[PDB]
C-alpha cells in the first residue's frame, strides 16, 4: 500500500508511458480489457500500488494523460491497450503546442493547471497512502518542457512529503528534431532543480547506439527505443510489488545516492540485453550481468562515465540468485576500478535483490548511479544557448507571450553553478 | 473455528450481492424514459414534430 | 515454569525467525499448525485445546516480510497480534525510525510484549534480534531497548544482532547508523552477541559444503547458536548454565560487554563420514581464526573469559582434558586477571537436523562464546568510516530534516571514542 | 401522517412538477391511471403523505395547478401522467402573462387568489396532519415571481406554524432569456426573506453544465434539467416516507441549517450521476458519492463554495450502508478543508440515512449546503438593477399598473441589506 | 419478586431496546411470539396460559421507528398499550421535546408507566435509555425523571445515555441540547452510565473484526452489558449485587455520580481460539483505555471505586489474585482517600451468544463499571463547543420561538461550571 500517481505529458510521455503500460499489464497478467486472466498468486497480492479496481474484477490505472493538443491522444486510444484508461483523466487543450516554452508555460499552461491539478487531486486522495508521483516528459518540446515544470511546483507546494520522480528526455548532441532546445532546456533545468527529488536522464542517441551495437536490429522504430526505457521504469518499482530477498523502495534509493539536496541526477542501464545470435554463446551467470551494467556502452546517457569520477551506484537484480555473489561483485568492481570512485564516500556500491523477474528472462538486473560526467551534457546545452543568446534570435517569439529576457539570464545562472557544483566535489 | 469457517462464508455471500451492481449499470443506461438514451420525443414526421412542448 | 520471550525486528530479524522457528517446532516435536502428531513451557504456551503458540512478536515498519509469514505454511502457528507490521519503511534512515515513524508504533508494540509477560509466569530474559545497518532494525531497536529498560528494570536483556562487514556493505549510510545504534545499545542492553555475514559465508562456503548460499542457508547457521544457547534450560544436562550467568561470567566492565560467536564442528555429511570427531577435535577446531563467525583474528588480540557448551554424547571427564590442553596452546592468549578465564556446560540433547537441512547429523558438537579484545579492530574500521563521511558532511540533511538535531552526530562519536581507549586500557596488564 | 401540499404556479414550475410525480409514481409503484400495481408493501406504509385515495383503489395528489394563461395547463393534460390530477384543482385566467412582476401581484393575481386560496383549503383541512408546504417558481418571470410571492404572504397569515419550503430558479448570469428580469427578481426578494421559511436556488446554466461534464448529454432538453432538479425535492421528503437508521426531516433541517433568521438560502446537489458508457469504470462505494457532493461542479447553482466559506451543510444517504462509514466521511471531509468551514460553529456538517434508495440505484445521495457565496449572485442582479434603474428605462410598464417608484429603492435596500449580513458573518 | 423497569425514550433507545429485548428471549428461551418450545418474572410477565409479556414503554414523537416494531416480528410480543408514538418529532429541539409538544404525551405516558408497576410487586429501579444529541433524548427525557421523581422518591433510577463524541457529531446544535439536559439529569438522576459512539466505532473494529459496522452492531454490545448488569437479580452465583449496591459503592457525592463503563472479552472467533483468557487476562484487558466504551483516556486522571462483575466458571482465589495484580500498576492512578477501591461480583451463568452474531463463544466474561476524573477532560470539551456558538448567539432564535427562555441558557452554563468545579477538587490532594 504504497500508491503511486502516474502521470504523462507531450507527445514523448504519452507514447513512453503508453509503451509502459503494456509492459505492467502483461507482469501482472491484466487482459487488455481489464480483467485478471493471470497466472500466479503474487500478481495480486500488490497491484493496488498502480491500478484501482472497478466493481466487476475490472482494474484501472492511475494514469493521467496531458496534452495542449488532441492529435496524441486518439492515437493513444487507437493503440491495443487504450481501452484500459479512465475516459475523464484525458485532459488535453484546443490549441497548438508551439513548441515553444513561454507559450506552455504562461498562455495555455494556466488555463490547464486548475484543471489537471483536481484530477490529481482525485486520484491522490482516493487511496490509503501515497508514496510518490512518477512524471515522464521530454526536456526539448514545449508541451512537457514546458507545462511539465509547472506542475512540478504546484504538486510540491501541495505535496512536500511525496517523492516527486521524474524520467526526462534530454536533447541530442548530433542531431536532434527542434531548433530552439536550448532555449527550452535551459529553463527548464532551473524548475527541476528546485522542486524534484529524483531525476533520470535519458538520451536518444545512446538509445539508437545500444540497438545497433547490442541488440542489432536492422530497423529500429520508436517501439523498441520506448521498451527499453519502460523496462527500467518497472526495474525501480518492482521492490514494492513483489517479494525479496533485499527490499529497496524508492526512499531508500533518495537516501542513500543523493548526498546534497541539488545532486540527484543519474544515469541508467539494463542488462542483460543479448544479441540475437549471441545468445547461444551467453551463460547466464551473475558476474555476467555485472559486466554489462557497468560496462559503459550500456548507458542509456550519452555522457561517458570514465571522463568523470562517480559519487554512488546502485545495482538491482530480479530473480532467485545467491546472496553471496551479488555482494562479492560489487567489492570486485569496486576494488578493481578505484580510479573512478571518491574516496570520502567508503561502500559506493549500493545493491538489491527481488525475487520475481521480468517474464521469458531467468534473470536480470538494473543499475542507477550518479557521477559528475553530467557537467557534459550541461556544458553542451550551455554552449548552443549562449552563441543563440549573445545575438539576439527566434527570443522574440517567446518575448511576445510575457517570458522577460532577465528569465534567461537566472536560467543560465542557475544551470552555471550546477556544472560548477560537479567540479567542486571532483576534489 | 467452525464460527469463523461459517464467517468467511457469509462475507463471500455479501461479496456476490455486491457485485450484482452490474445489473444496475444496466438500468441506468437502458433507461431510456430517462434520456440517457437522447430519445428524439413526439413523432418528427414533418407533417410535425411535437406531441408535447418540452417532449 | 521458566520462560523466554523473542522479539524480532526488520528483514534480519523476521527472517531470520522464522528460520528458528523452524527448527524449534521441528526439535520439540511439534506440527505447524500447533498441534501434535516437556519443556514447551520455555518456548510456547498452550492455547485452547491441545493448540500451542510461539512466545514471540514480529515488528517491521514495512509489510513484505510480514505479510511472507502471513501467507506461508506457519501461518496458522502464530496469534496474528504478534506479527506487527508499519506502513512505509525507515529507508535505512535512523531519524526516520527512532523520531517519526518509529513512534507512530512503538506504543502499540509495547502493550503486545508487556500482554505476553503476563503468561510468562517465570520470566528470566528476553532475545532480541538487529541488524545495524537498517534503519528499523537501529533506529526503532534503540526506541525499543530505552523503553524496555525502564519498564522491566532487573531483567536480563539479551540481544543478537548483525555487525556491518569489514568490507561487503550494502547501505552507503551503514557507518552513521551502527554508531548512533552503538550509544543507545551500550547503556540499556544487559550483553549483546555479534555476528557477520561476511564470516558466515566464508565458512558456509569453506567448512559447510555449498558453492553459492543464500541468506537461507546463513538464517539456519544462526538458529544453531541459539538453538544449543537455549538448551540447558529445556533438556537434562550434566552441567546447566542459566541466562543469568552467562551476563556474570562473561562480561568484565559495564560497557565491554560485546561478545563473539564460534560452533563446531560445521561439516558436510560427506567430510563427517570421514573423522569420529571427538571432544578434544571439536574443542580445539573452535579457536582457529577459520571458525570465527566476526570476521577479527583473536591473535591481534588478547582473550578474556569464555564460555563453552557441549551437547550430546560428551563426557565431563573428556571435557576437562580437552580446556587443559587448551591452555597448553601457546597461540591463545589470555589477560593476567584472567587465570580462570572459563565457564563450561554439559547437555544431552544432539542438535536436531532439518529437512532440507546442510549440515550433518553429529552426535557431540560444542558451541563457544568468548570475549575478545580483537573486536576493537572493527570498531576502528567502523569508526574510520564514519570519519571520511562526516567531514565533508555527506548525508546529515536527510538525519536532521527526519527530526534529529546535528548535536547528537559528535556525542555518538565521542561516545564511541571513549569505547575505543576503553578497550586499550583493557588490553593492557600489571 | 406528515402530508404536504404542492403547489405548481407559472412555465417553469408547472413543468417541472409535471416530471416530479413521474418520479414519485415510479418509486412507489402507482399506475398512470392512478391504481396501485407496485411491488413492496412497504410502498403502501406512507403514500398518504403525497397522494388522496379515491374509492376504488384510485390514487389521487395532492396538487394545486396555477396560471394565468391557459397554455401550460393543457400542455400538462396532454402529458403522459395527465390524468392523475384532479380537475377541480387546475385554476387558471384568461389573460396573457404579461411577464411583468406588478400586473401579476396586483392586476390579474387579486382576483386568482381569493380562488387559488380556496383551492388550497380543501386539501389542507382534509387530511390527518400538515407539516409544511411546498412550492415551484421561476424568480424571473412574471406569473411565478409575482402570484408566487403574493400566496407565500397569504399562506404565512393563515398557516404560522408549518415550514413554507420554495424551490425557485435563478436567472443566469451569462445567457437568460428575458430583457427585464432584474426587476422581478428584486421585487421578489423582499416577499421571500420574510415569509419563506426554506428557499432553495437553482441555476439553469450550472443545470447546462452539469449535462456535458457529468452527462455528456449533447442535446439537453427541459426534460433533463426537470428531472434533475426532480431529484433534489424526492431526496428532502424521502425521510417521511421509507424508514431509516436515523430519522431527519424538514423541521431537523431547519433548526440544524439555519443559525440566524434570514440567512436560509440554500445550495442544492445531488450523486452519483451516470456518465454514458464510462460506468464500467467506476466503483461505486460510500467514499466515491462522497466525492462527487462536495465536488463544487456537482453544485446546481452557478457560486462557487471555493469563493466563500461554509456555514452548516447537511448530506443525506439512501441504501444500507455502513453507518461507520457515513459518520467517518463527514468528518475528514471537515478536517481537509478547514479553510471553508467557520471557526465558532464547530461539526459544521450534518448527516443522515435512509434505508430504500431509489430504483436504479443500489445507493443515492443528496447535499444541501448554505454558504456566504450567495452574495456573487445578489451582486450580479443588484447591479444590472441599478444601472437600468438610473436610466429609469422599462419601468413605464409597471408604473402604469399602480407600482410607485418608492417600491423599487425599499426593494434593493432590503436586497443590499442580505448582502452585507453575509458579508459581517464571514468574520 | 425482584424487578426492574425498562424505558426507552427516542430513536437511539428504542433501537439498542430491540437488541436487548431479543437477547433477553432468547437467554431464557421464550419464542419471539412470547411463548416456549425460573428468572423470567424478572423482566416479563406471565398472563397466562402459556405467553409471556414484557415489562417495557417505548415512547417516540414519530411514529417510523416505533411502527417498525408493529410491523416486525416481535409485534406479538409487546403489548399495544406500551407502544406509545408522537405526531411529529422534536426537530433535535430541546424546547420543543420539552415545553411545546413534551407536554401533549407526558401524561398519557405517566399512566401506563405507573400501570406497569402495579403488576410489579417488588420494584427496585428504572432503566431509561438517552441520546443527549436528541431533542426527544433530551428534552423529554428530563420531563420524565422530574415527574418520576415524586411520582416514585426514594426508588433508583439507573440510566444508560449515549454521551456525545468528540470529534463524531451528527447533529450542529448538539452542544446546546446536552447541557440543558445536564441539569436536568445532574439533580434527579441516582446514577447515569457514559457510553459513546466514537469509542464503540474503534472497539468494534480492533477486537470484534468488522470492516463497516452499523448501529446494529453497537447495539448488542450494549444489551451485553446491560444483561450482565441485571444477571445477579436473575441467575445464581457467589457474591449477590444488587441495584441499590450500585448507589452507595460507586458515588462518594451527590454530583460525581457519572460513570464509564467496560466489558471483556471482546473477540472473535479466530482471536479467541489462540488466547487462553483465564481470569487473570480478562481483568487486564478491562484497565487499558483501548477498551474504554468513552473515548476518554483514565490516565489524564485518578480513579475513585470501581466495580466488577465476573459470569462464568470463576474461582474467588483468581479474583482477588487479578485486583491485587492490578493495584501493583502504577500507571493506575487512585485517590487516596478510597483505600478500599473496589467491590467485586461473582455469578455463574456464562455470556449468551444470537445468531448471525459477532462475539466468540468465551465460558467466562467480565463487566466493568468504573467512576474516574478523568471524564472531567470530557466536559472541558462540551462547555467549549457551547462557548463559541452562544458568544454570537448562534442558534437562540429556534429555542426561544419554541416557548423556551434565554434566562435558561447561562443557568444552565452555569451549573456545568459548578460540576466542572466539583471534579477537580474532588481529584485535588488530599
Ligand atoms: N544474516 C542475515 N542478514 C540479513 C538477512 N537479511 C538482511 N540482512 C542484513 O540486514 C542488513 C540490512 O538491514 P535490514 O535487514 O533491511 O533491516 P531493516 O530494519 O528491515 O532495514 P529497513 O528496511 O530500513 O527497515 C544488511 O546488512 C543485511 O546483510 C538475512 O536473511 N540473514
Ligand atoms: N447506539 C446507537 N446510537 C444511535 C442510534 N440511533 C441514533 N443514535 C445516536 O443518537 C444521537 C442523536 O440523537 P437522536 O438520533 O436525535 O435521538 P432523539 O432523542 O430521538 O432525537 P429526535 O430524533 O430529534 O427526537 C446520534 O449521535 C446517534 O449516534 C442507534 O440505533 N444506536
Ligand atoms: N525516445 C522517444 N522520443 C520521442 C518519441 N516521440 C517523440 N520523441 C522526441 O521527443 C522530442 C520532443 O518531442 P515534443 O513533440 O516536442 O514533445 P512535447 O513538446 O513535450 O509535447 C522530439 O525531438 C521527438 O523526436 C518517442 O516515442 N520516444
Ligand atoms: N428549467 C426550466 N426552465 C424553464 C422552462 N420553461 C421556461 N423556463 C425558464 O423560465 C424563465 C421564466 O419563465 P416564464 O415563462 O417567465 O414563467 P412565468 O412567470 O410563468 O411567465 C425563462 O427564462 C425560461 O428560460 C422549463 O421547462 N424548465
Ligand atoms: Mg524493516
Ligand atoms: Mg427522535
Amino acid at each position: 500500500v504504497r500508491e503511486i500517481v502516474h502521470i504523462q505529458a507531450g507527445q514523448c510521455g504519452n507514447q513512453i508511458g503508453a509503451k509502459f503500460w503494456e509492459v505492467i499489464s502483461d507482469e501482472h497478467g491484466i487482459d487488455p480489457t481489464g480483467s485478471y486472466h493471470g497466472d500466479s498468486d503474487l500478481q495480486l497480492e500488490r497491484i493496488n500500488v498502480y491500478y484501482n479496481e472497478a466493481t466487476g474484477g475490472k482494474y484501472v490505472p492511475r494514469a493521467i494523460l496531458v496534452d495542449l493538443e488532441p492529435g496524441t491522444m486518439d492515437s493513444v486510444r487507437a493503440g491495443q491497450f487504450g481501452q484500459l484508461f479512465r475516459p475523464d483523466n484525458f485532459v488535453f487543450g484546443q490549441s497548438g503546442a508551439g513548441n515553444n516554452w513561454a507559450k506552455g508555460y504562461y498562455t495555455e499552461g494556466q488555463e490547464l493547471c486548475e484543471s489537471i491539478l483536481d484530477v490529481i487531486r482525485k486520484e491522490a486522495e482516493s487511496c490509503d497512502c501515497l508514496q510518490g508521483f512518477q512524471l515522464v516528459h521530454s526536456l526539448g518540446g514545449g508541451t512537457g518542457a514546458g507545462l511539465g515544470t509547472l506542475l512540478l511546483n504546484k504538486l510540491r507546494e501541495e505535496y512536500p512529503d511525496r517523492i516527486l520522480s521524474t524520467y526526462s528526455i534530454v536533447p541530442s548532441p548530433k542531431v536532434s528534431d527542434t531548433v530552439v532546445e536550448p532555449y527550452n532546456c535551459t529553463l527548464s533545468v532551473h524548475q527541476l532543480v528546485e522542486s524534484a527529488d529524483e531525476v533520470f536522464c535519458i538520451d536518444n542517441e545512446a538509445l539508437y547506439d545500444i540497438c545497433f551495437r547490442t541488440l542489432k536490429l536492422t530497423t529500429p522504430t520508436y517501439g523498441d527505443l520506448n521498451h527499453l526505457v519502460s523496462m527500467v521504469m518497472s526495474g525501480t518499482t518492482c521492490a514494492l510489488r513483489f517479494p525479496g530477498q533485499l527490499n529497496s523502495d524508492l526512499r531508500k534509493l533518495a537516501v542513500n545516492l543523493v548526498p546534497f539536496p541539488r545532486l540527484h541526477f543519474f544515469i541508467v542501464g539494463f542488462a542483460p540485453l543479448t544479441s540475437r545470435g549471441s545468445q547461444q554463446y551467453r551463460a547466464l551467470t551473475v558476474p555476467e550481468l555485472t559486466s554489462q551494467l557497468f560496462d559503459n556502452k550500456n548507458m542509456m546517457a550519452a555522457c561517458d562515465p570514465r571522463r568523470g569520477v562517480y559519487l554512488t551506484a546502485s545495482a538491482h537484480f530480479r530473480g532467485r540468485m545467491s546472496s553471496k555473489e551479488v555482494d562479492e561483485q560489487m567489492l570486485n568492481i569496486q576494488a578493481r576500478n578505484t580510479s573512478y570512485f571518491v574516496e570520502w564516500i567508503p561502500s559506493n556500491v549500493k545493491s538489491a535483490i527481488c525475487d520475481i523477474p521480468p517474464r521469458g528472462l531467468k534473470m536480470a538486473a538494473t543499475f542507477i548511479g550518479n557521477t559528475t560526467a553530467f557537467r557534459e551534457l550541461f556544458t553542451r546545452v550551455d554552449s548552443q544557448f549562449q552563441k543563440m543568446y549573445a545575438r539576439r534570435a527566434f527570443i522574440h517569439w517567446y518575448v511576445n507571450e510575457g517570458l522577460e529576457t532577465v528569465e534567461f539570464d537566472e536560467a543560465r545562472s542557475n544551470m552555471t553553478d550546477l556544472i560548477q557544483e560537479y567540479e567542486m566535489y571532483e576534489t | 473455528l467452525r464460527l469463523a469457517a461459517e464467517k468467511r462464508a457469509r462475507e463471500e455471500e455479501d461479496r456476490r450481492l455486491d457485485l450484482e451492481l452490474n445489473q444496475y449499470e444496466i438500468n441506468s443506461t437502458i433507461d431510456r424514459l430517462n434520456q440517457s438514451q437522447a430519445n428524439d420525443e413526439a413523432a418528427a414526421a414533418n407533417g410535425g414534430s411535437f406531441v408535447e412542448g418540452k417532449r | 515454569m521458566r520462560e523466554v520471550i523473542s522479539i524480532h525486528v526488520g528483514q534480519a530479524g523476521v527472517q531470520i525467525g522464522n528460520g528458528c522457528w523452524e527448527l524449534y517446532c521441528l526439535e520439540h516435536g511439534i506440527q505447524p499448525d500447533g498441534q501434535l502428531p516437556d519443556a514447551f513451557n520455555t518456548f510456547f504456551s498452550e492455547t485452547g485445546a491441545g493448540k500451542h503458540v510461539p512466545r514471540a512478536v514480529f515488528v517491521d515498519l514495512e509489510p513484505t516480510v510480514v505479510d511472507e509469514v502471513r501467507t506461508g505454511t506457519y501461518r496458522q502457528l502464530f496469534h496474528p497480534e504478534q506479527l506487527i507490521s508499519g506502513k512505509e519503511d525507515a529507508a535505512n534512515n535512523y531519524a526516520r525510525g527512532h523520531y517519526t515513524v518509529g513512534k507512530e508504533i512503538i506504543d502499540l508494540t509495547l502493550d503486545r510484549i508487556r500482554k505476553l509477560a503476563d503468561q510468562c509466569t517465570g520470566l528470566q530474559g528476553f532475545l532480541i534480534f538487529h541488524s545495524f545497518g537498517g534503519g528499523t532494525g537501529a533506529g526503532f531497536g534503540s526506541l525499543l531497548l530505552e523503553r524496555l529498560s525502564v519498564d522491566y528494570g532487573k531483567k536480563s536483556k539479551l540481544e543478537f544482532t548483525v555487525y556491518p562487514s569489514p568490507q561487503v556493505s550494502t547501505a552507503i549510510v551503514e557507518p552513521y547508523n551502527s554508531i548512533l545504534a552503538t550509544h543507545s545499545m551500550i547503556d540499556h542492553s544487559d550483553c549483546a552477541f555479534m555476528v557477520d555475514n561476511e564470516a558466515l559465508y566464508d565458512l558456509c562456503r569453506r567448512a559447510l559444503d555449498i558453492e553459492r548460499p543464500t541468506y537461507t542457508n546463513l538464517n539456519r547457521l544462526i538458529g544453531q547458536v541459539v538453538s544449543s544457547l537455549t538448551a540447558s534450560l529445556r533438556f537434562d544436562g550434566a552441567l546447566n548454565v542459566d541466562f543469568t550467568e552467562f551476563q556474570t561470567n562473561l562480561v568484565p566492565y559495564a560497557r565491554i560487554h560485546f561478545p563473539i560467536c564460534s560452533y563446531a564442528p560445521v561439516i558436510s555429511a560427506e567430510k563427517a563420514y570421514h573423522e569420529q570427531l571427538s571432544v578434544a577435535e571439536i574443542t580445539n577446531s573452535l579457536f582457529e581464526p577459520a571458525n570465527m563467525m566476526v570476521k577479527c583474528d583473536p591473535r591481534h588480540g588478547k582473550y578474556m573469559a569464555c564460555t563453552l557448551l557441549y551437547r550430546g554424547d560428551v563426557v565431563p571427564k573428556d571435557v576437562s582434558a580437552a580446556v587443559a590442553t587448551i591452555k597448553t596452546k601457546r597461540t591463545i592468549q589470555f589477560v593476567d586477571w584472567c587465570p580462570t578465564g572459563f565457564k563450561m556446560g554439559i547437555n544431552y540433547q544432539p542438535p536436531t537436523v532439518v529437512p532440507g537441512g546442510d549440515l550433518a547429523k553429529v552426535q557431540r558438537a560444542v558451541c563457544m562464546l568468548a570475549n575478545t579484545t580483537a573486536i576493537a579492530e572493527a570498531w576502528s574500521r567502523l569508526d574510520h568510516k564514519f570519519d571520511l563521511m562526516y567531514a565533508k558532511r555527506a548525508f546529515v540533511h536527510w538525519y536532521v530534516g527526519e527530526g534529529m538535531e546535528e548535536a547528537e552526530f559528535p556525542e555518538a562519536r565521542e561516545d564511541l571514542a571513549l569505547l575505543e581507549k576503553d578497550y586499550d586500557e583493557v588490553a593492557a596488564e600489571s
